[PDB]
DNA sequence: TAAAACGGCCAGCGTGGCTGC
DNA sequence: GCAGCCACGCTGGCCGTTTTA
């Protein structure tokens, strides 16, 4: 349940039930870059990760590369460069399950590539995934540590 | 040969070839036209530039002339310098003509002086000549522009200056004790420097043969060289300039912003007729010729047409020594049964009025006046004048007068009585006058006006305002056959072919304007005898007030303004009273 | 250069006001009308009330056609001459505005709209560094909020700076109204035009929204949505890393404003 | 000078037909996965909110003005940055460098315009909302796509570079095949018109032919034919060749003929579906309207 | 994380004081 | 007594530091 979900029933795999509502927009994301050098006549390789994909706290490696080592033009290529779609949705619990009288409260779960656009706003869905918490919780520069759910 | 690095032209071939064009024109366009006074244009036009002490040109003088054809495409491809060279050699031609007398207009100071639209226009046309048309949307205020800068310093304050470049203004480090030994800081005054004038005006076209709007960037001499709403053809050259990113840094975004830098405007703040006016004025049948020639669509309401004629010749604006201030305003409403094309009559009146305003019913409020609204670009609240302010001087037109609101038609009391407008809220507390000739029409309750019934009853008007009006008309339906035959033959001829009387279209239009200031009808003693003489018989009907007396005295002098009469006459008063009495005899029922 | 031209104009006008003002005889005022104006001012302790015709009387417009072109050039000369007199004794419209009209004199009538509040001014920056002698007083007052001067002559440098003294100065109050154009001169189909006007000093609060007034002939331009206007926008790259750019507009300033109408 | 600086031409690719593929593509926007970037696709849809064509800067010339050389800056990105005062070969190794500025006539441009494509609304799922997609148009094919049509669009799918790793996509057009061929662009006309005239009883067949899907209302079809005719027109007024016949009565006549009028002749509007700005002001898109 | 602006650090030039002819 | 060399002061250029989008 989302009502007793915080602090404990945390950093584990959680089975959540509820309603599909307010489906967000579909945007694709780049992962593996392919770059061709003119003079060497060779290809290259460069990847990038974010906190949605790794599931492990790794050093983020963000700028699109050109002119790496000798002065060879790093012409990027496509087709062979990979992509994966991305989406986030909100699921509030079922309203009859609620306490004496209150407005139900909710969280969100992020999907991945082959599961984009499977829930429309307004259905009944059981969800199995992993509770993932990202972001620098106010130690950046006042209440942080915003949440979501992955591995779905 | 002289030559510029970036271009392919010369000084002397252009100068001598332009002089060749300026010394040779013999109606060559008529030679191509085959003709279906042969002196060249530029001699006479250079004389009009010369003796008057007063650049752009059209296209056909350079096409028909065989020479300077290369000069046509050079100007077409390099308009920036060729015009300056043309003005230089025109100045030299002025000096070549001035050596005849050598003292002419103070030689030193006069010496010192559409195929397709915008959407079809390709971006290929970077610096070209484009012939376009359309309308004008609005006009921004004046934008200043620095041409010569101004600089000062701190130690004894030397104030040398430098001019603006094409893009920036430079300034040295040290000026006092010249640019050496860094004595002090240079001062800069951006108000002692020279300037220029530039204004941006956005235009909308009428795509003859999605909507689009264009803009332009006129300069010093073209300030207010265009009005808003005119059908102006636009001659200009295309431009394109980069824009910043987020209006802050120098990272220029792609897709440069383009504009127009116009050349010539099609805008167009190639007495003697008075004797003909007096000829027609000496005509005995003027009272029928002038009124009959007004509206050839209806062959009736001759009294109404006469009243409409007198609406522009209305009264003598008589102000007393203390108080008084009695205008010559008259307001007449006509109403009645349909199938009269009354609306076409009123629109025709709107056409006769030089500043006509044609309004209607249920689209007005008190707030035709008080057009206060919010600004867009300055983001403020600007108070605006209403429709009746557009009627200031002339005749207003209102439709469906019976169908006004509570606020609408109630404001009219101030106009009919004080002829003022009272503005008094938190923004501006200030009254102003706006005089006009209010004329309207409405429809009664019953579809057919029945007899044996009051006129005040069968019209949805307030009775204090009803008698406040000058004259009220009645349009009734007739069961005849003769009027229906002349009606249908007349209207069949007006409908057929889609369109023995003298019909002056504009003689009367200028006659009224001439008669407005030059005619002051006087109402002396002899008329008062007849006035009281008619007034006792008028007062005899009762169970007639001073309202009717003011009506007759303002209508008699109205007819006296007609036919150029500065005095009153004992005659013209009989039909003046009878015009009111025709309505009164219609009030028997 | 301008000091000499303005000094000659200044001395001739000082002699002018020191000469007769009004030609009228003993029946009425005789002479020294502006001198009686200053004595009238001594009675009330306010300003100056000057006529365009009286300034146009002595030099037959030679001095009038000296001032009516660059008045902005001749403000301190006109104040210094009047100051030495003190120590010695004790119509157009908005469409008629061009760039040649800067510094010159032109009278404009109109429609008052959107009065504004009262706000004080400054023109007395007393700002000096952390050094002991922190008692300077910048003689700058221009349309810039640059309080601390660079070169003082203490041990402090130009980077040593502190705040401006808001306690040892002379201020003035003023409002800023935006006049509207008359509706009796606009043509048909035309919306009204707007123009800003600045009311400076003693003649404050005389405005009233919805009034016809006559104005002082002077005019100014204030330094600055006018981005990507387009137009060649100047920058301040002086002659020798990388200042701002600018695009201005015509404004208005006045010292004598009558409110007749 | 680089040869890219002096081109004057363009190159267009060419798609393969399905007949030879049969011997030796119908995609939906939902079928456009965001993983086919760099591939070759073929889409179909409805042109919606076509923007206007505006010039695209390609290369930047830079006049030396001191040594007389020409520096060139080629830009293939959206933005770029200003360069130094001069990059001449002679301005260098000297105390007084030049001062450059760009030029218009020496730079090279290209036609640029984009629009949006709405889904077919027939391939939309039963509980989804249709999406749309941006397609860039360049060069010769510009000013050739009217909004609200049915067209076969072919192209290549490329992303655009700009929370940190969000890729916004688009499509570059390659070929246009428009369904519903536009009229007015006489032989084939009179091939059927002369046969229609010689068919006999033409006047009853014409009005009988407009919307024959109802029973009765013969004079009503006569009025519909006359409304379809219209077409009529010195120092006075012209004549308006428009007909305005109102309809009163109920109920089985009721929208069956009303939508049919715009079918034979058309935007269908209702009472509340159009506001005060609907039947007669918005922020201007990419290209105060 | 990149770009722009200002201050600090590093390099080059000139004047005054000290030493030699 | 004057000219040349060394030491101290002043000026110019490059690298480092800080903030917004």
């Amino acid at each position: 349940s989302p009502r007793t979900l915080t602090a404990q029933h945390l950093n584990k795999l959680v089975s959540v039930e509820g309603i599909v509502t307010k489906t967000s927009l579909v945007r694709p994301k780049l992962i593996r870059s392919v770059h061709y050098a003119a003079k060497t006549g060779r290809f290259h390789y460069r990847d990038y990760t974010d906190a949605t994909t790794t599931l492990t706290t790794r050093i983020p490696t963000p700028i699109y590369p050109t002119e790496d080592t000798e002065g060879n033009k790093l012409t990027t290529e496509y087709g062979y460069s990979t992509f994966i779609d991305h989406q986030r949705i909100t699921v509030q619990e079922m309203p009859e399950m609620a306490p004496a009288g209150q407005l139900p409260r909710s969280i969100d779960v992020i999907l991945d590539d082959d599961l984009v656009d499977k829930t429309k706003p307004g259905d009944r869905v059981n969800v199995v995934g992993v509770f993932k918490s990202l972001g620098a919780g106010g130690m950046n520069q006042l209440i942080g540590f915003k949440t979501l759910i992955l591995g779905n | 040969l002289r030559i510029i690095w970036g271009t392919n032209v010369s000084i002397q071939e252009c100068t001598t070839n332009f002089r060749n064009f300026l010394m040779s024109f013999k109606y060559k366009f008529r030679k191509i036209l085959d003709e279906r006074d042969e002196e060249l244009y530029y001699i006479k036009q250079l004389n009009e530039m010369r003796e008057l002490g007063t650049l752009n040109l059209d296209a056909r003088n350079l096409l028909a002339y065989k020479q300077t054809e290369d000069l046509y495409h050079q100007l077409l491809n390099y308009p920036q310098e060729v015009i300056s060279i043309m003005d230089q050699t025109i100045k030299d031609c002025m000096v070549s003509l001035i050596v005849d007398n050598n003292l002419d207009y103070d030689l030193d100071e006069i010496e010192t002086k559409s195929c397709k639209g915008m959407r079809e226009l390709n971006p290929n046309d970077i610096d070209k000549l484009i012939n376009l048309k359309g309308l004008v949307l609005r006009s921004t205020p004046v934008i200043p522009d620095m041409k010569v800068a101004f600089f000062k310093c701190n130690v004894c304050d030397h104030t040398m200056a430098v001019e603006i470049d094409r893009g920036v203004i430079q300034e040295p480090a040290r000026c006092e004790r010249i640019d050496c030994n860094e004595p002090n800081s240079m001062s800069l005054i951006h108000n002692r420097c020279s300037f220029a004038d530039k204004q941006v005006i956005k235009l909308q076209e009428t795509p003859d043969f999605t909507p689009h709007s264009i803009s332009l960037c006129v300069y010093d001499e073209l300030v207010d060289s265009c009005r808003a709403g005119d059908r102006i053809e636009v001659t200009g050259t295309f431009r394109s300039i980069p824009i910043r990113a987020n209006s802050r840094q120098r990272v220029l975004k792609s897709l440069y912003k383009t504009y127009v830098d116009v050349v010539h405007v099609k805008k167009v703040l190639i007495d003697q007729d008075l004797a003909k006016i007096r000829e027609v004025a000496a005509r005995e049948d003027l009272y029928s010729l002038l009124a009959r020639s007004i509206a050839p669509s209806i062959y009736e309401l001759e009294d109404v047409k006469k009243g409409i004629l007198l609406q522009l010749f209305g009264g003598t604006n008589k102000t007393f020594t203390k108080g008084g201030r009695y205008r010559g305003d008259i307001n007449i409403l006509l109403c009645g049964d349909p199938s009269t094309s009354k609306s076409q009559i009123l629109q025709y009146v709107h056409k006769i009025t030089p500043r006509g305003v044609y309004t209607s019913g249920k689209g007005s409020s008190a707030v035709l006046t008080a057009y206060i609204t919010r600004d867009v670009d300055t983001k403020q609240l600007v108070l605006e004048s209403g429709a009746l302010v557009l009627s200031d001087g002339g005749v207003c037109c209102i439709d469906e007068f019976d169908k006004m609101s509570d606020s609408t038609r109630s404001v009219l009391h101030e106009v009919m009585e004080q002829q003022t407008i009272s503005i008094a809220k938190a923004g501006i507390i200030t009254t102003l006058n706006a005089r006009s000739s209010i004329l309207a029409s409405a429809n009664p309750i019953g579809s057919r006006y029945n007899p044996n019934l009051p006129v005040t009853e069968n019209i949805d008007l307030p009775p204090p305002l009803l008698s406040r009006f000058d004259l009220v008309y009645l349009v009734l339906d007739k069961v005849d056959e003769k009027n229906d035959r002349e009606l249908a033959k007349h209207l069949t001829n007006l409908y057929l072919e889609d369109k023995d009387d003298v019909l002056p279209v504009e003689f009367l239009t200028m006659y009224i304007s001439y008669a407005k200031e030059h005619i002051h009808p006087i109402i002396t003693e002899a008329a008062k005898t007849e006035l009281v003489r008619a007034y006792v018989g008028m007062r005899k009907m009762g169970d007639a007030t001073t309202r009717q007396l003011e009506s007759m005295i303002r209508l008699a002098e109205a007819h006296a303004k007609m036919k150029l009469k500065n005095v009153v006459e004992l005659e013209d008063v009989q039909e003046a009273v009878r015009l009111i009495r025709s309505a009164i005899k219609d009030y028997a029922t | 250069v301008d000091d000499v031209t303005g000094e000659k104009v200044r001395e001739a006008f000082e002699q002018f006001l020191e000469d007769f003002s009004v030609q009228s005889t003993d029946t009425g005022e005789v002479e020294k009308v502006y001198r009686a104006q200053i004595e009238f001012m001594k009675i009330y302790d306010l300003t100056i009330y000057i006529d365009y015709q009286h300034l146009s009387m002595r030099e037959n417009g030679a001095l009038a056609m000296a001032i009516s072109e660059q008045y902005y050039r001749f403000l301190p000369f006109l104040q210094k001459g009047l100051r030495r007199v003190v120590r010695k004794y004790a119509v157009h419209r908005i469409r008629d505005i061009r760039s040649e009209k800067i510094g010159s004199l032109l009278s404009i009538s109109g429609t008052v709209t959107r009065t504004s509040e009262v706000r004080p001014e400054l023109y007395k920056a007393s700002f000096t560094c952390d050094m002991c002698r922190a008692i300077v007083d910048n003689v700058e007052q221009s349309f810039k909020y640059t309080e601390p001067t660079f070169c003082p002559n203490p041990s402090c440098e130009n980077r040593a700076f502190w705040t401006l003294n808001v306690t040892r100065s002379r201020f003035l109050d003023w409002q800023k109204v935006r006049i509207q154009e008359n509706a009796n001169e606009i043509p048909t189909g035309s919306m009204p035009r707007t123009l800003d006007v600045i009311l400076r000093g003693d003649s404050v609060e005389r405005a009233k929204p919805g009034d016809r007034c006559k104005f002082t002939g002077v005019e100014i331009v204030v330094p600055d949505t006018q981005l990507g206007l387009p137009g060649v926008k100047p920058s301040s790259t002086l002659d020798t890393s990388l200042v701002r750019d600018l695009t201005y507009k015509i404004s208005f300033l006045a010292c004598h404003v009558i409110s007749i109408g | 000078f680089p040869p890219n600086l002096t081109r004057r031409y363009f190159l267009y690719f060419k798609p393969l037909s399905q007949n030879c593929a049969r011997r030796y593509k119908p995609l939906s926007v939902r079928q456009i996965k965001g993983d086919f970037l760099g591939q070759l696709i073929t889409v179909r849809g409805i042109i919606t909110r076509v923007s206007d064509v505006k010039p695209a800067v390609e290369v930047i010339a830079y006049t030396c003005d001191q040594c007389g050389y020409e520096v060139f800056q080629e830009v293939n990105s959206r933005t770029f940055t200003p360069l130094s005062e001069c990059t001449s070969e002679e301005c260098s190794q000297n105390q007084t460098k030049g001062q450059l500025f760009m030029s218009t006539r020496a730079s090279k441009f290209s036609a640029f315009q984009e629009c949006k494509i709405q889904e077919l609304s027939q391939q939309v799922p039963v509980g989804h909302i249709p999406r749309s997609l941006n397609i860039h148009v360049n060069g010769t094919l510009v000013r050739s796509l009217s909004p609200g049509d049915i067209v076969d669009v072919t192209g290549i799918f490329l992303p655009a570079p700009y929370a940190g790793l969000l890729t916004e996509t688009y499509l570059e057009a390659q070929f246009v095949r428009q369904h519903k061929k536009k009229f007015a662009s006489t032989s084939d006309v009179e091939e059927r018109v002369m046969e229609l005239i010689t068919s006999g009883d033409v006047y009853n067949r014409l009005a009988k032919s407009i919307a024959p899907e109802i029973y009765g209302n013969l004079d009503v079809k006569k009025a519909l034919l006359l409304l379809l005719v219209g077409g009529v027109d010195g120092d006075g007024m012209k004549i308006r060749g428009d007909i305005n016949v109102c309809l009163m009565g109920d109920p089985g006549v009721k929208s069956q003929l009303l939508k049919a009028i715009c079918k034979i002749s058309g935007v269908y509007t209702t009472g509340k579906g159009s506001s005060g700005v609907g039947l007669t002001v918005m922020k201007d898109p990419v290209t105060m309207i």
